[PDB]
């Protein structure tokens, strides 16, 4: 019942998985060895065997072994099914071309084989939670190949998309927009609701809120895990208003192509800071709409809200939710599209947030998960399109994509598709 | 003897119906395990109205619990009185409706309607003389509004003559928790008007207004709103479970309360209502019950009666009282406030009195009203529907279930027709 | 006094008959060693029906255990009541039939038919007044279907006037455990229709459906299916072993239950049936027994009676009850469901009531039905036969035993003839 | 009662016997000396004397002594009757010719003599379990001479054939197809049900499932022994649905010449892998039809199933068997011939599988034996026929076969017979 198969592609995907399962084993009380010391709250994410062992339903796919066989050496080496974590021989070279045609071709058939052997025990499979990065070669090419076959083998099943998106300023590779643009066909055609992750915005989040001067990506991971667990909170624990994963995405999506909502989490706050605040429902409600708390470097005040979903968890009373949202609709600075004078979807869960012992996040009795679609997010693509022009105008690095079996015009279809998406997110704002 | 068969739809419906079952089990003195523990024999003669006699002198309520998710069934069975219910009437699917009316009415609930019908039919044949069906559901979302209307239509089709009374908690603008409520409400009232003989409209906002501005609760939870609903739930059927000087069962109300067949969405209310620190000071006399009863604050919907005219009002009093003051208040209310009651129909009040008051109460009054002001919620639902109808949002999640545009158009047209009839006699 | 001689064929037959022996030994209060241990004398007068009186006041059942393998004999003799049986009636070969009907009917069982006949004849001459033979066997495989029909034909030949009732577990498509079952079933029913006065059709799938969807067993083993069979096994012969107000022995059923000589494959059933956690809540009144009894879920074959018309139904009730409600349910069932019973024959029910209920039960009801819907299993067996007949598979393992093609053709023709007669009166 | 005489011919036959009896003595609890420390469960395979000694009813026949007199030195030197293990003087030279006419002629008369002295104590002799290899000179020629006389002296008795069949790629001798083709007359005319064994497919099995990089043939043997013991499981132990050896072969065989079923065993899994799986009946049922688990390098998905036999053993409930086979018939990828919509024969035994202490196989509470005939197996002969042409087209090595008393045209009758068999297995698939 209510099972979800999590897919982890690329270095970013596999390591964000390492952090997510680190959070899940703690919140559901499983040791790193898979045992339960002493409700079926784990059936959503973990499978059970006769010996009392919790086996996650997850696949780690990387075209290179270093990160995954590092996982084979870490504390979670025995938690995972060893041959459901698949390693390739040749890295993706930050190239969508080989990852989509050349190197992922020989390995994808085993990946779908393991997906099938994960699906056949799920009696109530709810959806898919695939993790990757746009800029990475694996997270672009292999995901592009994989959602294609998943959409024809599991067409009815929902496919939530949690992807890591490049920053306006911070970047790790010059070819990142090339990988990002050929991913856009996958999210538009073979995804049901995509969640985009910006590293620089959350860098600002941890700089300002967590007061930590020197966090790593592991600190980024130990909050992406919270956002995904909060999205999955209603499926695993009891709540006064439990939101089904299908109910969720029906509430987000106004049109089949408009399914790209922003995400924010509250309260992101350090342990030294949690003490001096009462941390009411109202202020965590007010903090979410603050542009200084957005996960993507775009100003919501530059845009218009279409769908709003209040995913509260912990000791939160729905009356306080109504009182907060009355204030939210009271201010004019937050102007919603003329589509939704009802505005808000409310979801409340009884489980307080679970704290990572090595994390930088404080223990708070209340936590809220904010997921909202808005027209302001097109700016996060409005710099990437001008960016892609700035390389494609000479055919900057295409000889590699051409040399690995990509048609030259696939870039033309790519920027045509992103232009279509950018237009689609502008007409709905009128 | 006038058996009444209960059906729960949606999480709202089954939890408020479960708390109603708790309340009337206390009124009838029924142990949580189902055994009888009441004090007087008066709790015992009309047990057949709500409960089935079984071996060991234990009593099982005639309730059919319907949902599309097992989580609500898990909560209700693990609740205070989960064990008293029939394991067979827990009829439920696995995949939820996702607040989709089309899902519940065409795909998700259509497969379970066969499994609910074989249970409701056996419950009805278990009855000696069936009177009707009291169904609890929510106009919000796609479970209660979706499958509830379908199975209501089915039971109306196969039971054409029995009383059909439904208590419906319905969406509201300022305390809305789901985006897609207005679609659900418009597609639900379409069937409610055509099939139901009786519908009680309940709005959450006025329940909140009662619990703050009258009950003075700092943290009234959702169960307190369930309690406010269940008070009138028990009140409306008091006369056919207990003796009283003026006996008025459901059809007694019906023949007096709905002038034209389609004007059957009504206004519930209950008295007395006090805070914890103010009941010590209040004089619970019947005239004061009346002055509290027709107050716009005592009602359970945002439709203020001063914006319309009462067609018919039902005041089912309860307790050991005489009745000349009952008549004098029921005439004074409609005389001094004759501008709020249709002068063209002179005596707008139906009076019923029961001899046994609620446990812990010396007396009680239950309010049922037909006001033209109830169109406030209907036209507002239609306006919000139009704000999400006129140029096509969210329809892919209905049309993907086989739902079609023209049926939405007819549903909106029928909302407009209803608000037209209710403004006609104002 | 109306002695009844039992024969076990096949592993299915002898194990279910052994568990039947266990059940009715408990009903008659017989110690595992064979001594009497019952409480009332009512268990004692009709001991002669099933058991032989011997020295020491111990009682040996009149059962003949027939098989082609010694392993099943080893299991049954080492079973809970293995010691009570006659060492002489363990008549068995060494080489098995290999699920080959031809082997059992021509080669393997033909040599052992002489050794079974000299035992059945001595058992019959040991009887004071023989009434018939109750034979347990399986239509699946070649042992029970193979030698069972041969020795049935022999005993019918030498006992032409005695009642011949057989309880036959028969193959099914979805819970089939052997490839070559349909050949066996077609070659068995050929003799069953021509020789047997009575045949009870038992399908394993509906036994599974009973144990999951009514009994709520998580792991109901094969012995639980044996128990479900043995319940009706004991029920059908209750009237001639115990007093009751309406005595109806086997021939009482026969004269009422089979309108034309060949329409004698019938529908068994038993009530009450509850899960462990639901018997505490159920009211075991006779009307509820009836509403459970004609349910399509209570039956022991996949043939849904709503796809046909009942020719005759037998309801042998048991326990200290009056009977006006018995008549009223037996008329209400055939009146409100008159579309499921042949209107051309008005009173389709035979009613029998016994005074002593089963041990631990205050009352019980045993269902026997003649429905035209029973052709569902017959035509499906014929269709599966055709899917392995029309162009010659597996026939070398029959024709190697002296079996011939034209006899297979006549067997299929006779299945078609039967399904024709049972569709004729639908 | 229920005795079976096991024949072991050639090096492969005698050594697979050494492994099989190693498994049998452990599962029935006999010491290597033949004694029983402390039911007649051993009467199927072992004979008993007055002194409390278990004597196997088996013959080791090899035209060369090295392997057998190695057995005379091993731990089982005292278990076996020394002169029921027969040794020749001249090896078979991988040649069917001498093994069938020249060198086996002087020794076969003693072999049948010992077979008779093994038959005369068997009161309920069920059948014969002869082991050999197609490619070997002894396993071809001497078996060809031996089944001929066994079919006229024990014509009624069933003769199960467990033979080791060459791989499409892996081979140990160039003359192997020559030896294999002259064996085909024996299986067609003087065998009742033949079980073919491919070394490369099971090499892949042990590479993928057992995780062992470096197994020997002894690892191959310690699973062929399991497959044969599982086939004989119903004859020796109690079961809810015990399948007689005649019942078995009646369920396999649609026509007298179509008696060549494939075999697979589940769960083939290493000890480190047994822990993390619950290992339900369904998955061992699903694993058997997977082409990556077949014992012969042929794709069942390339062919059509005729007869299916579910030989379960251990803690298996038949309801779970029915539930599994419902799923099996549910998928379309497994398409059975229009002969058998009933599909499946089910056999359940109460004895859990017995583990070899030195083996690489894990201890599992459940084990299933899969035996199925299919038309896809003709491909395993569809490369051997083209192979045989590729030698016979010059008369590649025939001067030895001619020089040892074989008629030249016996090759012509041989490939005519294999062509007849290949046709016979194609018309039935329509
Ligand atoms: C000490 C004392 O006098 O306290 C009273 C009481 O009269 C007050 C405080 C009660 C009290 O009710 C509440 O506090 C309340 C809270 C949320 C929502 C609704 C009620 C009381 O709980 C409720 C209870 O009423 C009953 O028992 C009725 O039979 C009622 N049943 C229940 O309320 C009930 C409670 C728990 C479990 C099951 C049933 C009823 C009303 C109509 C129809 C059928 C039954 C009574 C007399 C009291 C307390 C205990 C404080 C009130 O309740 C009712 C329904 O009469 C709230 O306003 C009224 C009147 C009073 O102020
Ligand atoms: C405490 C209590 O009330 O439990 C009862 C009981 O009534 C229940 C649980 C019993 C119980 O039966 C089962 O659990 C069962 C399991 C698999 C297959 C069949 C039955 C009971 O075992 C069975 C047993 O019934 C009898 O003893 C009858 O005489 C029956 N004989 C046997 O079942 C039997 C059991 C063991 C050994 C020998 C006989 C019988 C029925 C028809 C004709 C002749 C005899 C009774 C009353 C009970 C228990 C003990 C729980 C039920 O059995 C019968 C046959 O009435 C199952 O549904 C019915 C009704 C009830 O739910
Ligand atoms: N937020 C966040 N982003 C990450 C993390 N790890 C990698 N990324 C993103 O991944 C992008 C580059 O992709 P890669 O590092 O090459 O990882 P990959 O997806 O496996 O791609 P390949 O290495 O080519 O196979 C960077 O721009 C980062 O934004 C992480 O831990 N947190
Ligand atoms: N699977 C498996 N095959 C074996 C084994 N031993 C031998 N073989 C097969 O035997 C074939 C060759 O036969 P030989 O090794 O010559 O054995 P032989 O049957 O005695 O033949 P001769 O030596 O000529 O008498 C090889 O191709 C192998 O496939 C074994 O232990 N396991
Ligand atoms: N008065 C009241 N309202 C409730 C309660 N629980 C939920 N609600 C509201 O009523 C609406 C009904 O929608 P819902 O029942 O969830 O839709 P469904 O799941 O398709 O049946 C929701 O939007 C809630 O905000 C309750 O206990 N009492
Ligand atoms: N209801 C029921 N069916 C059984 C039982 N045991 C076996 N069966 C099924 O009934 C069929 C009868 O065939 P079988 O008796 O084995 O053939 P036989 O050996 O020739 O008599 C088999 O295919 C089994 O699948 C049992 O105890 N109860
Ligand atoms: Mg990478
Ligand atoms: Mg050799």
């Amino acid at each position: 019942m209510r099972e979800c198969i999590s897919i982890h592609v690329g270095q970013a995907g596999v390591q964000i998985g390492n952090a997510c399962w680190e959070l899940y084993c703690l919140e559901h009380g499983i040791q790193p060895d898979g045992q339960m010391p002493s409700d079926d709250s784990f059936n959503t994410f973990f499978s059970e065997t006769g010996a009392g062992k919790h086996v996650p339903r997850a696949v780690f796919v990387d075209l290179e072994p270093t990160v995954i066989d590092e996982v084979r050496t870490g504390t979670y080496r025995q938690l995972f099914h060893p041959e459901q974590l698949i390693t390739g021989k040749e890295d993706a070279a930050n190239n969508y071309a080989r990852g989509h045609y050349t190197i992922g071709k020989e390995i994808i058939d085993l990946v779908l084989d393991r997906i099938r052997k994960l699906a056949d025990q799920c009696t109530g499979l709810q959806g898919f939670l695939v993790f990757h990065s746009f800029g990475g070669g694996t997270g672009s090419g292999f995901t592009s190949l994989l959602m294609e076959r998943l959409s024809v083998d599991y067409g009815k099943k929902s496919k939530l998309e949690f992807s890591i998106y490049p920053a306006p300023q911070v970047s790790t590779a010059v070819v990142e927009p090339y990988n990002s643009i050929l991913t856009t066909h996958t999210t538009l055609e073979h995804s049901d609701c995509a969640f985009m992750v910006d590293n620089e915005a959350i860098y600002d989040i941890c700089r300002r809120n967590l007061d930590i001067e020197r966090p790593t990506y592991t600190n980024l991971n130990r909050l992406i895990s919270q956002i995904v667990s909060s999205i999955t909170a209603s499926l695993r624990f009891d709540g006064a208003l439990n939101v089904d994963l299908t109910e969720f995405q029906t509430n987000l999506v106004p049109y089949p192509r408009i399914h790209f909502p922003l995400a924010t989490y509250a309260p992101v706050i350090s342990a030294e800071k949690a003490y001096h605040e009462q941390l009411s429902v109202a202020e965590i409600t007010n903090a979410c709409f603050e542009p200084a708390n957005q996960m993507v470097k775009c100003d919501p005040r530059h845009g218009k809200y279409m769908a709003c979903c209040l995913l509260y968890r912990g000791d939160v009373v729905p009356k306080d939710v109504n009182a907060a949202i009355a204030t939210i609709k009271t201010k004019r600075s937050i102007q919603f599209v003329d589509w939704c004078p009802t505005g808000f979807k409310v979801g409340i869960n009884y489980q307080p947030p679970t704290v990572v012992p090595g994390g930088d996040l404080a223990k708070v009795q209340r936590a809220v998960c904010m997921l909202s679609n808005t027209t302001a997010i097109a700016e996060a693509w409005a710099r990437l399109d001008h960016k892609f022009d700035l390389m494609y105008a000479k055919r900057a690095f295409v000889h590699w994509y051409v040399g690995e079996g990509m048609e030259e015009g696939e870039f033309s279809e790519a920027r045509e598709d992103m232009a279509a998406l950018e237009k689609d997110y502008e007409e709905v704002g009128v | 003897m006038r058996e009444i068969v209960h059906i729960q739809a949606g999480q709202c419906g089954n939890q408020i119906g479960a708390k109603f079952w708790e309340v009337i089990s206390d009124e009838h003195g029924i142990d949580p395990t189902g055994s009888y523990h009441g004090d007087s024999d008066l709790q015992l003669e009309r047990i057949n109205v709500y409960y089935n006699e079984a071996t060991g002198n234990k009593y099982v309520p005639r309730a059919i619990l319907v949902d599309l998710e097992p989580g609500t069934m898990d909560s209700v069975r693990s609740g205070p009185f989960g064990q008293i219910f029939r394991p067979d009437n827990f009829v439920f699917g696995q995949s939820g409706a996702g607040n989709n009316w089309a899902k519940g009415h065409y795909t998700e609930g259509a497969e379970l309607v066969d499994s609910v019908l074989d249970v409701v039919r056996k419950e009805s044949e278990s009855c000696d003389c069936l009177q009707g069906f009291q169904l609890t559901h929510s106009l919000g979302g796609g479970t209660g509004s979706g499958m509830g209307t379908l199975l209501i239509s089915k039971i109306r089709e196969e039971y054409p003559d029995r009383i059909m009374n439904t208590f419906s908690v319905m969406p509201s603008p300022k305390v809305s928790d789901t985006v897609v409520e207005p679609y659900n409400a418009t597609l639900s009232v379409h069937q409610l008007v055509e099939n139901t003989d009786e519908t009680y409209s309940i709005d959450n906002e006025a329940l909140y207004d009662i619990c703050f501005r009258t009950l003075k609760l700092t943290t009234p939870t959702y169960g307190d709103l369930n309690h406010l609903v269940s008070a009138t739930m028990s009140g409306v059927t008091t006369c056919l479970r207990f003796p009283g000087q003026l006996n008025a069962d459901l059809r007694k109300l019906a023949v007096n309360m709905v002038p034209f067949p389609r004007l059957h969405f009504f206004m519930p209310g209950f008295a007395p209502l006090t805070s914890r620190g103010s009941q010590q000071y209040r004089a619970l006399t019947v005239p004061e019950l009346t002055q509290q009863m027709f107050d716009s604050k005592n009602m359970m919907a945002a439709c203020d009666p001063r914006h319309g005219r009462y067609l018919t009002v039902a005041a089912i009093f309860r307790g050991r009282m005489s009745m000349k003051e009952v008549d004098e208040q029921m005439l004074n209310v409609q005389n001094k406030n004759s501008s709020y009651f249709v002068e063209w129909i002179p005596n707008n009040v139906k009076t019923a009195v029961c001899d046994i008051p609620p446990r812990g109460l010396k007396m009680s009054a239950t309010f049922i009203g037909n006001s033209t002001a109830i169109q406030e919620l209907f036209k507002r639902i239609s306006e919000q529907f139009t704000a999400m109808f006129r140029r096509k949002a969210f329809l892919h999640w209905y049309t993907g279930e086989g739902m079609d545009e023209m049926e939405f158009t007819e549903a909106e047209s029928n909302m407009n027709d209803l608000v037209s009839e209710y403004q006609q006699y104002q």
